[PDB]
């Protein structure tokens, strides 16, 4: 079961908080 | 897209400030970087174009143009396009040179204009038209306003370095001028097809106009097809001004644009077709159009980049290959085409050339033909041909080896030295014995005996039948 | 739907019913890479779903591709023997008239080279013209091409008469007016639409380009796909753009100032519209690339009717004269499909 | 047996996903272009229970442009989407080509005296070699039976790359290298020729004009291997090919005749490939001969002694 969702992710190249 | 593009453009173009480029050039700088608007002083004709529904007064030529536009503006775009096309057709010969002018105009009328306008507006136009001294006004329009000046160089500051700004401003300005010219020229030509204007008196003007319209169309087409390329060919046209230009006032700018106009209306076509080839779709209109020996070959190579191409080429008589072919100058051409499409066109051309011709060339052609046929008889033909490079044939037959066997069987049936020996050797290189036997039709017997040195019975039997001492021996062996 | 296979090595280019001649209206021709094939449509018992089946009659070999195809009124049947007259375009850029008795080509006329079109030929059509005494006086073929030329080729009693006319742009379609062979219509790629009296400037020129409703922008390049007359007196003109935009004008009463009606197909129409032979307000258009066919009603009765969707590209299509059947050539076949509503 | 297989199947699928997740985590931690702050966050969410294939793709494999692992994910998920698959193949080819060019440049600077960019560890394979290494690594992991190897779409793309990036004789590569690759990988010979036929008929760029010369050379090489295979399989059984292959070679000969003619009349001078094409004609005829003999009866008599 795979579902691509380019819309809302988490910037892999920016730190958190 | 239409709407967003328009809005984005509009936004990008929001005005911010004025810059006086040069001494006197009005420039506006826009909100979006890399976006500027130049405001250009209009020429006479441009003033007429931009002020049809205004100019209280105006010269005779203006009033004439205004009335022509008064009629032409009631026609629709499809109609006008079909008329433009027909005017191209007169130059291209799609409307045969055999026809009289009156006949081409009649063709045009019936196909494009009949039932496509209000007779009331025709009457309005005819009436207004009768006030003008037409030869004089047309003279002034063609020979003064539209056909530009012979230059003894009038200082278009030669640019030392490419100036992208003046480049795009020049091209856009040229495009505006020629678009306006195009609309005028088309409206006048229109008046020439609608009314009984002596096709002899005005013969010169008509042919000039059809010549000018055509050039206009071409340029405008190229403009929207590939601006960069158009600019590049249009500035590498002028030698001393290869890099570009600088202008510091409106006179210098107008004069430069006019200069380019001259270039268009008068070495250009060749430089540009050449640069291009080194816009696929347009050059079709413009190889049907702009082509009408050299034009023939151009049409060929263009229509190839297939039936039309091959036909034209034969009837008459990537860049590196083309150069090589030109240096050679039929065989070379077909070989090149085949290589370039390597498909139907290719194969056909190659086969035709090979046929028309009939060590290196021969071998290559043969191999190509055989491969194409085996991919789509040919074997036997090529073989008998070459027989009438042996190792080459050995390799070809090596590739051949079921279809090959069938072909061989067919050849043997038809028959009922070197070739025979080569075949025997290849076969010697159940299945094997059978093939050997079939071909030799002693060799058969020898091979069978060697293999034998159910199966036994079959072999002995086959041997006995073929022979019909040996028989007695075989019988004794089978009985023992 | 019933499906009838074309021969395995036959690539179709064009499909047309012999509606032009009532004696032969069950004849179907497929122009392909080696000639023109003739089929017959018959009412089987079938189920009266598709109460119509296709019988392949024969194949006329020509040896080269056939791109456009038109029957003439001169077609006839005899017992059996078919007497055919076909106008078509070949790979050598010639325009030809081929006259046959069944598969055997008994006669052939060829117009080509420099005397012919000087570029690619985009369209052809044919009509029979009779004198006052009513013998066959002339057969007239009209054709348009990329050489900015329209050619009228008349074959008369004392022989051929050729005439060329210049165009402002490449000719992309041409069709004589129904019930009036004295008039015809020519289409230019640029959107110009010519009405022409060849017996004679030419009478009238409309244009679809500047008329696009622009409520929805039809786009930068809306090259004219097709213009066809509608009605049996040729009372109307229909034009269709590649974009799917279409427009209809009528020709009778009073004064006129704009096209009478306008719309847009759900999809692009590379092949253009094929107007219904019985219902003026209706025409068919294909999305040839995905193999769908939309049916459009000019007075908006339609509300997006797509009776036909194949899972394959459509090469060409045409109405059977009865108005309920459709013949469609795809890349490897021809389908006969019956829409129950039109019966 | 049913209860055993259902568990062996659940463990096989979860093990396939787990290996993907492990390959990701390792690569992300080691990647120089990933900030340390993010790596600790990646290690927290991937070094634990096994995640869904959606998350692995969206939150990690797609964000870091690890297109090879994206393809393995489309395989594990039975992902039916040819267009996305081919988009991922196109990105993987281009990414690898740019990386190989970069390493050859760094090398040429060492062999000339220059200094590399700071923090760059100093004869790396030509780009087409590193590209086909990437295709092999995936193929062995997915077994070629996957929907990430639609040869009808993937072979033309690889052939397109070879043309549009000069991975041909100019740099010392075998011009047939795309064909060699997919044959050794185990694509059946008939399927290769079948695709190559479609490449030659439709004339999609770059397979147009005189570059169809190269398409014909690929067909020649594929059919040649096919013939050798049939001859080998016949000797094997002593101890399919249709007429369409023969027709295909005839059309191929016509394409070569057309290309040579066009080459002889080119503006600037005749083409230099005259004898090169004459050779290809001979090879093609030889293959049509062999194929014609096999089709004609010599294929049903392969197990028989001659």
């Amino acid at each position: 079961k795979l579902v691509i969702n380019k819309d809302m992710r988490t910037d892999l190249f920016s730190p958190p908080n | 897209l239409e709407t967003i593009l328009r809005d984005v453009k509009t936004a990008f173009n929001e005005a911010s400030s004025i810059t006086l480029y040069g001494d006197e050039i009005i420039l506006v700088n826009c909100f979006q970087p890399y976006n500027h608007s130049l405001y250009k002083l209009n020429t006479t004709v441009e003033n007429w174009f931009y002020n049809m529904h205004s100019e209280t007064d105006g010269s005779e030529l203006f009033k004439y143009l205004r009335t022509l536009n008064g009629f032409a503006s009631t026609l629709s775009n499809d109609v006008l396009r079909s008329i433009s096309k027909k005017f191209l057709d007169i130059i291209t010969g799609e409307l045969p040179d055999s026809m009289t002018t009156v006949e081409k105009f009649t063709d045009i009328f019936k196909n494009c204009l009949e039932n496509q306008f209000e007779i009331t507006n025709l009457k309005i136009l005819f009436d207004e038209l009768n006030s003008f001294d037409i030869p004089v006004v047309l003279n002034d329009l063609i020979n003064n306003q539209m056909k530009p000046g012979i230059f003894w160089k009038k200082d278009f500051i030669s640019a030392i370095k490419f100036d992208g700004f003046t480049s795009i401003i020049s091209l856009e300005s040229l495009h505006q001028l020629l678009s306006i010219h195009y609309r005028i020229t088309l409206q006048v030509l229109l008046t020439f097809v609608l009314f009984d204007l002596d096709t002899e008196i005005f013969g010169q003007h008509i042919s000039t106009l059809l010549d000018l319209h055509y050039k206009q169309f071409l340029l405008l087409n190229l403009y929207r097809q590939d601006k960069c390329l158009l600019a590049e060919v249009l500035l590498k046209d002028s030698s001393e001004f290869s890099f570009g230009v600088k202008f510091f006032n409106y006179g210098q700018l107008i004069a430069y644009i006019d200069s380019l106009n001259s270039n268009v209306y008068n070495t250009e076509n060749s430089f540009f077709m050449t640069f291009f080839r080194s816009s696929h779709k347009n050059i079709r209109f413009f190889l049907e159009n702009v082509e009408c020996e050299v034009q023939e070959f151009m049409f060929a190579m263009t229509l190839f980049s297939f039936d039309q191409s091959y036909e034209i080429f034969q009837l008459h008589d990537i860049w590196k290959d083309l150069l090589c072919t030109f240096t050679v100058p039929h065989s070379a051409f077909y070989y090149q085409l085949s290589l370039l499409f390597d498909q139907e066109f290719a194969l056909k051309c190659i086969s035709k050339s090979a046929e028309y011709s009939l060590q290196d060339f021969k071998e290559k052609q043969h191999i190509h033909y055989l491969n194409l046929l085996i991919h789509f008889e040919v074997l036997d033909v090529l073989r008998l041909g070459h027989e009438c490079r042996t190792n080459f044939l050995q390799l070809l037959l090596q590739e051949d080896i079921d279809f090959f066997s069938t072909l061989l069987r067919l050849c043997n049936a038809h028959s009922d030295k070197i070739v025979d020996s080569i075949l025997s050797q290849n076969l010697r290189s159940c299945f094997k014995k059978l093939y050997c036997f079939r071909m030799l039709n002693a060799a058969a017997e020898v091979l069978y005996q060697y293999i034998l040195m159910i199966r036994k019975r079959k072999c002995y039997l086959m041997v006995i039948n073929v022979l019909s001492v040996t028989l007695t021996d075989l019988r004794d062996e089978l009985r023992g | 739907s019933n499906q009838y296979q074309l021969p395995l090595n036959v690539r179709p280019y064009t499909t047309t019913w012999c509606s032009q001649s009532p004696s032969c209206s069950n004849l179907l021709a497929i122009g392909h890479d080696t000639g023109i094939t003739i089929y017959c449509a018959s009412e089987e018992q079938t189920p009266g779903s598709t109460g119509l089946t296709l019988q392949e009659l024969f194949t006329i070999q020509t040896g080269l591709p056939t791109l456009h195809l038109s029957f003439s009124s001169s077609c006839s049947y005899s017992e059996p023997v078919y007497s055919l007259f076909l106008a078509c375009v070949c790979q050598d850029n010639t325009v030809r008239l081929i006259i046959t008795k069944n598969e055997t080509i008994i006669t052939q006329h060829v117009l080509g080279g420099k005397s012919g079109h000087h570029n690619f030929v985009n369209d052809i059509d044919i009509a029979d013209v009779y004198s006052a005494d009513n013998r066959l006086a002339e057969q007239v073929i009209a054709s348009v091409g990329d050489d900015c030329t329209l050619i009228i080729w008349r074959l008369t009693d004392e022989g051929p008469i050729l005439a060329g006319y210049p165009l402002s742009s490449p000719g992309i379609s041409v069709q004589f007016r129904p019930s009036n062979p004295n008039q015809l219509i020519v289409g230019e790629r640029n959107g110009n639409i010519r009405i022409f009296d060849w017996t004679l400037p030419w009478l009238l020129t409309l244009n679809t380009l500047p008329l696009v409703n622009t409520c929805h922008s039809s786009g930068i390049a809306s090259s004219l796909a097709n213009v066809r007359w509608i009605g049996s007196d040729g009372s109307g003109i229909l034009a269709m753009c590649k974009s799917g935009a279409w427009l209809r004008w009528n020709l009778f009463g009073p004064k006129n100032l704009l096209p009478n009606v306008q719309g847009i197909s759900l999809f692009p129409s590379l092949l253009g519209a094929c107007p219904h032979p019985r219902y003026m307000d209706y025409f068919a258009t294909a999305h040839s690339q995905h193999g769908l066919i939309q049916l459009i009603n000019t007075y908006e009765k339609d509300s997006n009717s797509i009776p036909i969707q194949l899972g394959m590209p459509i090469v060409d299509f045409c109405w059977h004269q009865d108005g309920s059947h459709l013949a469609i050539a795809t890349e490897g076949s021809v389908l006969l499909t019956r829409l129950m509503g039109f019966t | 047996r049913q209860q055993q297989q259902q568990l062996n199947h659940e463990a096989s699928e979860l093990l396939e996903i787990a290996h993907i997740q492990d390959d990701l985590l390792e690569r992300l931690v080691a990647d120089p272009r990933i900030p340390e702050e993010r790596k600790a966050e990646i290690e927290e969410f991937l070094d634990g229970p096994i995640r869904t294939l959606t998350d692995l793709f969206n939150d990690y494999a797609d964000q870091a442009n690890y297109y090879d692992l994206c393809l393995l994910i489309f395989h594990a998920a039975d992902f039916h989407n040819p267009r996305t698959i081919m988009d991922t193949w196109n990105n993987l080819i281009n990414q690898s080509h740019f990386e190989a060019e970069q390493r050859r440049e760094y090398w040429e600077i060492v062999q000339d005296l220059p200094d590399l960019p700071i923090a760059v560890i100093a004869e790396p394979p030509l780009p087409y070699v590193y590209v086909s290494q990437q295709i092999q690594l995936i193929a062995h992991r997915t077994s070629l039976d996957s929907l990430i190897f639609p040869v009808n779409s993937l072979l033309p793309v690889v052939c397109a790359y070879a043309i549009n990036n000069g991975q041909d004789a100019s740099i010392g590569a075998d011009p047939c290298w795309p064909i060699q690759l997919f044959l050794n990988l185990g694509v059946p010979h008939a399927l290769m020729v079948q695709v190559l036929e479609n490449v030659l008929d439709t004339q999609e760029a770059p397979f147009t004009g005189r570059r169809r010369k190269l398409v014909v050379q690929w067909i020649a090489m594929a059919v040649d291997m096919w013939v050798r295979e049939v001859e080998r399989r016949a000797s094997m059984s002593e101890a399919v090919m249709g007429s369409w292959v023969s027709e295909l070679l005839g059309r191929a000969d016509q394409v070569l005749t057309q290309i040579a003619g066009t080459g002889a009349t080119l503006r600037g001078g005749a083409a230099s490939d005259a004898e090169e094409i004459a050779s290809l004609r001979r090879t093609v005829k030889g293959l049509k001969r062999s194929v014609d003999m096999l089709l004609g009866g010599e294929m049903a008599r392969m197990s028989f002694f001659r």
